[PDB]
């Protein structure tokens, strides 16, 4: 078997492959996780690059890993397909031995654990990936939004922004997001996560997709009409 | 330029993986015969003994492979004695699976395969020698078969190795070019291995003394290697006439 | 240059420069000398720490009741081999109830180290190793290199500013071969020795390691105040 | 290109010497030992003001009488405290006792060294290892990629390290009480860490032989951060 | 013995089961429920050899509902009864074999019908009217032979079922303990308290 | 069948019944008669005529006349009555089908007709 | 020792050219010419026996080989990697079909499997492409007759009729001119003779020639009689006789 | 160029670069030889004394084989150990299928062949150790040499190391003043004076001697270490042949 | 040792990009132009054969469109003999799914297990990357008529019509602006004709160089069938809309 | 079962 | 069965 050892040390104390990993992730399409006071919103751009797509089946960014719990990312897609299909299994094997599903903490530990594990093993090349993960703990009104990247290190974030202009986005989360008052309703959060990413889009048309995970399993994706009511709102209290 | 340290074509199509090995072939600077009588197969090679330290009984480039079929190998000897005991351990198996003797072109045939592996996988280098298995096959009759690092083998009337091989093919080839046959019509194998040294002699120009030369005889039901005494006998008959 | 990427790869004057750089290691490392008589065979080694706040890196390690070792490189690699020798010493114990001679704890040694200077993707061990031991044959004391050679001496040091201790022991060889019953003037003469490679720095209490192994001794190791007799 | 368990001419592994400069870029950890018990110490240095620094682990917990901080590519030391927990469970399964912090520390150092062409390349990250045992009391190891762990009385790592290391070789001495030794943790943190300290962006833990590894509360540090500020201001 | 029963009525599935569960001569429980929700629209009730029926229930519960997440989609009755045959019918010629019968009761909401599947553990799969496993499914077969109609409602099918578990009781030897009846149909799955 | 056309192939030489003998015997050895294969193995090729017979358990023996199967003792019966060495072709056919006569009239495992 | 190349040794270059494929089919101009005409009632494959000795026995040496009854194959390119393929090919034909179906496989599916194996080669872990391309000839009941050609990469093209290797580019327009859809087999084989000799330099006799056909059942080349359904093989090589014959009416 | 950094490269030459840099660490080697008497074979090494702390007569070079068959070889010891630890394997098996103890030209195959297989592949090295070898079987005496390239023939008189060309001149004058012979007892003393005068090579670290035999008359045609008094005998001999 | 002669066919660039897979694209971007349309009552799959001979037996002929089995077409570009090593895995797992579940495989669940195989290649084993990509023609009874793409990265997007091969950039600029949602068939089948007529390289489109198949609803009630149209069926599909 | 002369 | 002095 092919044991090459394609992640090592630099000189200068870098893992280059796990850096050039990154990089795939800053190319990737932006995603971005709020969490309010009762909910955590997902907001994912879709670059307006392919028209002609048939946006039934065309892979969705963000993929439900249990009823809970759901994971976007930024990055390498077919990377992101084998993570997720991992995930979901140790979703269902954590509830077949343990007898309850997983807590959001404990699936992020996991992907997390798969990101590291490519790092320093033989043959493989790290996930050109980064995850945002969100949901609510079984029996738990807390809203949860942990980040990881191809390194393997993972954290919790009241707010973040992941892929290529992030950066830009993240300016605007730290200034616009109160800790001491996060936002108190669904509306309040939807609104901040739309905001958020109208500084990166370009069309608030069909480049925006944003799904709501509330608590007790209650996942829902916004449509076209519903997202384009938020992004008419935000612009016409903009002229003033 | 990697494409010259592994079996991978070059630009032009070559494997220079086997055109080195083929160069590796006369490294030792010897020459070998084979050529077919009527009811025998006749292999000479040329032995060179340059060290005095060296016990001339154990310097040899000719294996009986198995009971009929013989085998003289140009190119360093370590290959040699790979391809010999490799060609012994294949006509044994061959017997054991298939309940006959295994013949001398189909030796050959999966000798070549082996060698035509080395030329298609990287980790296996080609073996540095050219194998010339003689025979009397029970079907084909006296059989001449020549493998080399390429994983080329075909038939021979007669044919000949090593350095000078083209000065000894060209003797040969004009000689059967005047008998207009296949063979050399002769009913006893010591009167055709007189015509091989014969014809060895004045293709190289060279003379020979009982201790310079090495000779093989397959028969019909055995291949064996005459001593220095019996090549001696040989050496005599020739001078008197 | 060109020929020491890896421990496959000769160089063109026949030199194997993967096992050369691992010989190099063993010259980095803090020194230990070995010395015996015909009774007994002793162990001294000078112990190395980090800083003030730091312990002294143990050099010294049993292998059996009759045999051990002290090491100068890479420790990890100390540990690797000493297993190895405690298992095959254990293996001789248990199968034919019979103490692992010296000697062929050697040749064991010597066969493990040379696999690893053979083949593609390993390495060499980058440690010098000082055997001591008690068997059927009387004392002995063995010089491991990671190239795979294993030599039998009176005496020897390997390590950094090792060559003073060697000379040493080289005239004073004839005197500490005839120590015999005497454990501790055995000891005197080792501890005599691994001074003459010492510069800066002095003999202390938590510095010096010593190991002796004789007739009626088992392999015992002698650290801290254990020690201040000889200091 | 060159083998991953290659020697440098001056006889050191690349791989391991290029980890340990990985090591350097991690954030500061301080282990001290006293009589009454050992202080473990780490700086969080959270990316942003939106990363819940709570949520940053690198004090973790291996048995009730051993405790563990690290620094450096902090990803890589998960699979080495799995191996720690399961090795200090599987002795008490054995045994019938706790594991000494020796014991311990040399069965996480016998990971480090497997890797070639096993794992593809060393560990990037140090570990401080603190804890208790009868045999030798109160007991601070530091445990490195190459293999090799040394016993301190007291040990810094990460960036701040060499700086804090002699801060560390005057303050320390044998007689040290375990509020004295906390302090001198948050002194030395407070000095090294580029933004300053407060309980949110600095974490403590100590282990005693009576109520065994703890990781301090937020608002317990911050009353030892409020003490420091005082006494130091007090000359 | 445990009694498992299916009867598939117009617009809905019932399944009853016994609630005890007995090793040699000792009656460990008098509750249990040999059930497991396969997805929304789709019951699984088992019997057979302590340990492989749970085991078998909630290995085939956790592929069912991996298959779900990862679709979005809920697998029809057919699907789910035809991957549940297959994973016994592996079984059989298995080291060791998974010895569980069960009855894999649906509501299929594209052709919005429900489905009854009677599988035994060597893999024997027929789709039925009622199906039943065991000592009780002969006298049940031959009462429902009678009484069984198509156009039969869910309360006039529990009615059936109810006749079938009275007749059960008087002419079993065993003590059952019971049944826990539970209805699928285009709503879900709910447990019938009353019975 | 199937390994000896390739065999044939490879060696660019008619296969001969030896070759075809020893690769049923080998075979069915090494399955200890679970392979219930008792076989009658002729034919001719370069090196002549042979008749062989081969059991289940991987043992071959060589004959001028043999007989297998549960009519194996009434064909012999014939064979060993009638058989004579230098027989004819038309001699050889006729003693032939005689002895699965005598197996399809007296044995209850053996009847219809005679395949040649 | 091991096979420590595991990693492919056929990549992608910039310009999204696989150098070895390419490299393997340079190999294969370098080669003796070869080609195959189809006719209405059969198939005919050709090539040069390029003799490397007089000595030699060029008789012993196959060019032209069954694969099964009623498929044949020629080459151009390397020799050694053609036996080889030939070997692997005869087998397949039995382990993936016949042991299967008890028939032998039809004409596109043993290419099929050739082309799955020279694609390995591609792709596989420390080895090289082969280095040939083939030309096979066949008939199968529900297909009637066809003739392939397969390359190093491993994809195949079906042919009313082509040539491979030195004088292909030539050999090519010759064909376009005289092929129609209404040549018998005799006029294929005219038409093969005509055309291969434009690529021979010396002698052009039965004895340098390699010529094989796929056409009517061969009864007599059964071996035995008594099975009306068993007719014989499709695949028929011509002696030297027969070459030299046809020669004379050239 | 690149054809000497990987061992299996065949050079334009048609040579493998890497075989030939191992003959360099033979050449580097102490010498050692091997004589070919009436009815057996001797084996002598030079040991040279690095310092007076070596143990005399404890370091021991020459290696047995079964009980019949002798090794010494000159380079990289560690390697000329791994392939009489390989020897002794092949020796064993041979023994235990067939019975009698290996054949010396059957056993000097075995060797070849390993050997050989170590020039086949770039995950190896070849050997870094010339080999010299035989002793007494059914057929009588027989001596080997075996290089890393694989090559090996028999041989009336064999040395190798730094010392060989001096060594290789004084057995040749053996061969020439001797075709009737020489007895067990006279290559001994020979074996001595050879290793004393190829030592002229090493002159500058003083040596050990070390010998040893397998004659059918004089050890039964089993492999002994020549010891005391004849050892003594063949150094007062070999010191008087210098002065 | 082995490991100077490794090309390392599965690391990242300093840019973050995949080396192979971008290579392998570039490959592809020669390969004859196909094109998938999605209509209302059916989908088209039109591809152009590379610079053909008079002397190629195109009735026998398949380069371009193959069968996975009665509901799903996929029509390729690139290396001919990589897409026939992954053709086969796809018709194995189709295979799979109907003996497991007893239900034709829906076709993004065949799409999706042939994408994870070429991610495989790009991650792990140190292969180079099949050099083929993907347009997948199906239908299913949840989604309906399908239009996917697979490329060697083994990511997959969703279509209305798409190109692959050569001239994708001209090819998916005609689609973008003539293709309208209430689309049907013979429309489509118009569509994708013209667009290959305008990008082609060739002097002129005619029969000879095409591949063409349609999936309908066209079959008698409700089923769906796959037709690989014949030469001369292509001849006349190009006279009826007035190519030729 | 099975078919067995 | 067997055959079998
Ligand atoms: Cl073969
Ligand atoms: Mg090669």
């Amino acid at each position: 078997g092919y044991d090459r050892a394609l992640s090592i040390f630099s000189p200068d104390g870098h893992i280059f492959q796990v850096e050039y990993a990154l990089e795939a992730v800053k190319r990737g399409t932006c995603a971005v996780g709020v969490k309010g006071k009762n909910c955590v919103v997902l907001g994912c751009e879709r670059r307006s690059t392919l028209k002609l797509q048939d946006t039934r089946i065309t892979p969705s960014k963000v993929s439900k890993i249990d009823s809970h719990v759901v994971l976007s990312f930024s990055g390498l897609n077919a990377d992101s397909r084998i993570l997720i299909e991992k995930a979901r299994v140790e979703a269902q094997s954590h509830r077949l031995t343990l007898e309850d599903p997983v807590t959001v903490e404990y699936l992020t530990r996991y992907v997390a654990g798969v990101q590291q594990r490519y790092t320093q093993s033989g043959g493989v090349r790290p996930f050109g990936v980064s995850t945002l993960i969100a949901g609510f703990d079984p029996r738990d009104d807390e809203p949860k939004l942990y980040q990881t990247e191809p390194s393997g290190i993972y954290s919790s974030w009241s707010a973040q922004t992941i892929g290529r202009n992030s950066k830009t986005v993240r300016e605007f989360l730290e200034k616009n997001y109160d800790r001491k008052e996060p936002p108190a309703t669904v509306e309040e959060c939807v609104k901040l996560t739309v905001r958020s990413l109208l500084e990166v889009v370009q069309t608030g048309a069909k480049n925006i997709e944003i799904t709501v995970v509330k608590p007790d399993s209650d996942i829902v994706a916004l449509s076209s009409e519903e997202i384009n009511q938020y992004v008419t709102q935000i612009e016409q209290e903009k002229q003033e | 330029g990697y494409d010259r340290h592994i079996t991978i074509f070059s630009p032009e199509g070559r494997l220079y993986q086997v055109e080195y090995a083929f160069k590796a072939t006369n490294q030792t600077n010897i020459n070998s015969l084979a050529v077919r009588g009527k009811d025998c197969t006749v292999v000479i090679s040329q032995k060179k003994v340059p060290d005095k330290l060296l016990d001339p009984t154990t310097v040899s480039y000719i294996f009986c492979i198995s009971r009929t079929i013989g085998m003289v190998v140009n190119g360093p000897i370590p290959d040699a004695r790979n391809a010999a005991l490799r060609a012994k351990a294949e006509a044994a198996e061959f017997r054991y699976k298939y309940g006959y003797d295994m013949p001398c072109d189909v030796l050959a045939k999966r000798m070549a395969n082996l060698s035509q592996i080395y030329t298609q996988r990287a980790y296996m280098r080609p073996l540095g020698v050219i194998l010339t298995f003689v025979s009397v096959d029970e079907e084909l009759g006296p059989s001449i078969y020549k493998t080399d690092p390429a994983g080329y083998y075909v038939g021979y009337k007669a044919t000949a190795t090593g350095p000078k091989q083209q000065e000894i093919t060209t003797n040969l080839e004009n000689h059967f070019k005047k008998s207009k046959i296949d063979h050399i019509n002769e009913e006893s194998w010591e009167k055709v291995v007189e015509f091989a040294i014969t014809h060895m002699i004045d293709a190289l120009g060279t003379e020979f003394s009982k201790n310079d030369l090495e000779v093989g005889v397959a028969t019909k039901d055995k291949f064996f290697t005459l001593s220095a005494e019996n090549i001696e006998e040989r050496l005599v008959a020739i001078a008197e006439q | 240059n060109n020929y020491d990427g890896d421990t496959v790869t000769f160089s063109p004057t026949g030199r194997l420069f993967q096992v050369e750089y691992a010989l190099e290691a063993i010259k980095q490392g803090s020194v230990t000398v070995g010395l015996r008589s015909n009774t007994h065979a002793v162990l001294v080694a000078l112990k190395r720490n980090a800083d003030e706040l730091s312990s002294y890196q143990k050099k010294i390690i049993k292998c059996d009741e009759h045999m051990g070792l002290s090491l100068a490189g890479l420790a990890p690699d100390a540990r690797v081999l000493s297993n190895y020798l405690r298992q095959q010493c254990n293996y001789s114990s248990l199968v034919f109830n019979r103490k692992l001679a010296v000697e062929r704890a050697g040749h064991l040694l010597c066969d493990k180290a040379q696999k690893n200077t053979q083949s593609y993707g390993g390495r060499p061990y980058g440690v010098g190793l000082l055997i001591i031991g008690y068997d059927k044959s009387g004392a002995h004391l063995l010089e491991f290199q990671p190239s795979g050679n294993v030599t039998e001496l009176y005496g020897t040091a390997i390590g950094a500013r090792s060559q003073g201790a060697k000379t040493y022991l080289e005239r004073t060889l004839d005197t500490f071969i005839k120590i015999d019953g005497n454990p501790d003037e055995l000891i005197k003469a080792g501890v005599e020795a691994i001074s003459q490679s010492l510069r800066d720095e002095s003999l202390t209490v938590d510095n010096l390691s010593i190991a002796i192994v004789g007739k009626d001794t088992p392999f015992t190791i002698y650290d801290g105040e254990a020690v201040a007799k000889y200091i | 290109d060159r083998g991953v368990s290659t020697f440098s001419p001056e006889g050191r592994l690349f791989q391991v010497e290029y980890s340990l400069e990985a090591i350097k870029l991690g954030s500061t950890a301080i282990g001290i030992a006293t009589k009454e018990g050992v202080v473990l110490g780490v700086e969080k240095r959270a990316t942003s003001p939106l990363l819940e620094s709570d949520s940053i682990e690198k004090i973790v917990e291996i048995d009730r009488h051993i405790g563990c901080a690290m620094s450096g590519l902090t990803a890589d030391a998960r699979s080495m405290i799995e191996h720690a927990r399961t090795a200090a469970v599987t002795h008490n399964l054995y045994y019938d006792e706790d594991i000494n912090v020796e014991s311990l520390t040399q069965s996480v150092c016998d990971l480090a060294l497997r890797f070639g062409e096993l794992m593809s390349r060393p560990f990037g990250v140090a570990l401080l290892i603190a804890g208790h045992d009868a045999d030798d009391g109160y007991q601070l190891f530091h445990a490195e990629p190459s293999g090799t762990f040394y016993r301190y009385n007291a040990k810094a790592i990460g960036s701040g390290s060499e700086g804090a290391q002699a801060e560390l070789l005057n303050e320390w001495h044998s007689s040290l009480t375990l509020k004295e030794a906390e302090l001198l943790v948050l002194k030395i943190l407070k000095q090294v860490m580029e933004e300053k300290l407060d309980e949110n962006n600095a974490q403590l833990s100590c282990i005693t032989k009576q109520d065994g590894f703890k990781i301090y509360d937020n608002e317990k540090t911050a009353e030892l951060i409020k003490e420091l500020k005082e006494k130091e201001a007090a000359e | 013995m445990d009694i498992i029963l299916g009867i598939r009525v117009q617009d809905s599935v019932i399944l009853a089961s016994s609630k005890a569960v007995t090793r040699g001569i000792s009656v460990l429980k008098d509750s249990d429920d040999k059930t497991r929700q396969l997805s929304p629209h789709t019951l699984m009730s088992f019997a057979g050899e302590a340990g492989d029926t749970v085991q078998f229930a909630e290995y085939i519960q956790a592929n069912i509902q991996l298959y779900s997440i990862r679709e979005d989609y809920e697998l029809s009755p057919q699907a789910v009864s035809s991957f549940v045959r297959q994973e016994l019918a592996k079984s059989i010629r298995s080291r060791r074999p998974y010895q569980v019968n069960v009855l894999i009761g649906g509501y299929d909401k594209k052709k919005n019908k429900p489905e009854l599947y009677q599988i035994d553990y060597l893999g024997t799969k027929v789709e039925l009217p009622y199906g039943a496993h065991g000592y009780s499914g002969f006298y049940t077969f031959s009462l429902l032979d009678h009484h069984y109609r198509p156009d039969m409602t869910t309360e006039e099918g529990l009615d059936l079922l109810k006749l079938c578990v009275q007749e059960l009781e008087k002419r079993m030897p065993m003590d059952f303990k019971g049944v826990i009846v539970k209805i699928v149909d285009k709503d879900g799955i709910r447990q019938v308290d009353d019975f | 069948g199937s390994n000896i056309e390739l065999h044939s192939l490879y060696t660019s030489r008619e296969p001969r019944v030896v070759s075809a003998l020893q690769m049923l015997k080998q075979h069915l050895f090494k399955y200890q008669g679970h392979i219930g294969a008792y076989l009658i193995v002729a034919g001719v090729d370069p090196t002549g005529s042979h008749l062989f017979s081969i059991h289940a358990h991987g043992s071959t023996d060589v004959g001028y006349y043999l007989s297998l199967g549960s009519g194996s003792l009434a064909a012999m019966a014939v064979l060993e009555s009638h058989w004579k060495q230098d027989l004819t072709k038309e001699e050889a056919i006729k003693l032939a089908s005689d002895a699965i006569q005598a197996g399809i009239w007296n044995d209850l495992g053996s009847g219809s007709n005679v395949d040649v | 020792m091991t096979d420590r190349y595991s990693f492919s040794l056929t990549t992608f270059s910039p310009s999204g050219k696989l150098g070895q494929i390419d490299y393997a089919l340079t190999a294969v101009k370098q080669g003796v010419t070869s080609l195959g005409i189809k006719a209405t009632n059969g198939v005919v494959i050709a090539t040069e026996k390029k003799s490397s000795s007089p000595l030699a026995m060029s008789e012993t040496l196959s060019k032209v080989s069954l694969l099964t009854p009623d498929i044949g194959a020629v080459y151009s390119g390397m020799g050694p990697d053609y036996r080889v393929l030939v070997d692997k090919s005869r087998k397949v034909a039995h382990t993936s079909y016949k042991r299967i179906y008890g028939e032998y496989p039809p004409t596109k599916l043993l290419v099929s499997e050739v082309a799955k194996i020279m694609q390995e080669a591609t792709q596989s872990g420390g080895v090289r492409p082969f280095g040939v391309s083939l030309l096979i000839a066949g008939h199968d009941e529900f297909n009637g007759f066809s003739l392939y050609q397969v390359d190093p990469s491993g994809s195949y093209f079906p042919w009313k009729a082509t040539a491979i290797g030195k004088g292909s580019v030539a050999a090519k327009t010759f064909l376009e001119k005289r092929w129609n859809d209404e040549l018998e087999l005799e006029d294929a084989i005219h038409i093969a003779l005509l055309t291969l000799k434009e690529s021979v330099e010396g002698e052009f006799n039965g004895d340098t020639i390699e010529l094989a056909i796929i056409g009517d059942e061969n009864p007599d080349l059964l071996g035995y009689t008594g099975i009306p359904t068993d007719k014989g093989p499709r695949f028929r090589k011509l002696t030297s006789q027969e070459i030299n014959d046809r020669l004379e009416a050239l | 160029t690149g054809y000497d950094l990987s061992n299996s490269v065949f050079s334009p030459d048609g040579r493998n670069f890497q075989v030939e840099y191992a003959v360099k660490a033979v050449e580097n080697g102490t010498t050692s030889i091997g004589i070919k008497c009436n009815d057996g074979v001797v084996f002598a090494v030079e040991k040279l004394i690095t310092s007076k702390l070596l143990v005399p007569q404890k370091n021991v070079k020459i290696q047995v084989v079964d009980r019949h068959i002798g090794c010494v070889y000159s380079g990289l010891i560690p390697d000329g150990r791994h392939l009489v630890n390989r020897g002794r394997e092949e020796a064993a098996s041979f023994k235990k299928l067939y019975k009698t103890p290996i054949p010396i030209p059957a056993f000097a195959d075995r060797l070849g062949q390993y050997v050989q297989a170590h020039t086949l592949y770039n995950s190896v090295r070849p050997f870094g150790v010339s080999t010299i070898f035989g002793g007494v079987d059914k057929n009588g005496a027989h001596l080997y040499m075996l290089e890393p390239s694989g090559s090996y023939w028999g041989y009336k008189g064999a040395a190798t190391g730094k010392g060989r060309q001096s060594a290789k001149a004084e057995l040749e004058k053996l061969v020439d003043h001797h075709p009737e012979g020489l007895s067990a007892r006279e290559a001994v003393k020979q074996a001595a004076k050879i290793i004393y005068l190829a030592h002229e090579d090493n002159k500058e670290k003083d040596f050990e001697l070390e010998i040893s035999w397998c004659s059918l008359s004089e050890t039964n045609g089993l492999h002994k270490f020549v010891k005391g008094d004849l050892l003594q005998e063949a150094i007062d001999f070999a010191q008087k042949e210098i002065n | 040792g082995s490991r100077r002669y490794d090309s390392r066919t599965t690391i990242f660039s300093p840019e973050g990009r995949l080396y192979q897979v971008e290579y392998a694209l570039e490959s592809i971007s020669h390969a004859g132009t196909a094109i998938g349309i999605m209509a209302s009552d059916g989908i088209v799959l039109a591809a152009e054969r590379k610079v053909t001979s008079t002397l190629l037996e195109q009735d026998t002929s398949t380069e371009k469109l193959y069968k996975l089995n009665d509901k799903i077409a996929v029509a390729v570009a690139g290396l001919t003999a990589d897409a026939e090593i992954l053709i086969n895995t796809a018709r194995i797992h189709a295979q799979n799914y109907l003996k497991t579940y007893n239900e034709d495989i829906p076709v993004e669940i065949l799409v999706r297990r042939l994408s994870d195989i070429k991610q495989g290649y790009t991650q792990h084993g140190g292969l180079r990357p099949f050099g083929v990509s993907f347009i997948y023609a199906g239908y299913d009874d949840r989604y309906g008529y399908q239009l996917y793409t697979s490329n060697p990265s083994g990511n997959y997007t969703g279509w209305k019509a798409i190109s692959v091969g050569a001239n994708t950039s001209a090819a998916q600029t005609l689609l973008q602006m003539d293709y309208k949602d209430d689309m049907k068939v013979d429309d489509a089948i118009e569509l994708a004709l013209k667009t290959l007529s305008k990008t082609t390289d060739s002097s002129a489109l005619t029969y000879d160089r095409l591949e063409f198949a349609t999936i309908r609803k066209g079959a008698n009630d409700g089923e769906v069938y796959q037709k690989i149209f014949k030469p001369q069926e292509i001849k006349d599909i190009l006279v009826k809309t007035g190519i030729t | 079962x099975f078919l067995f002369x």
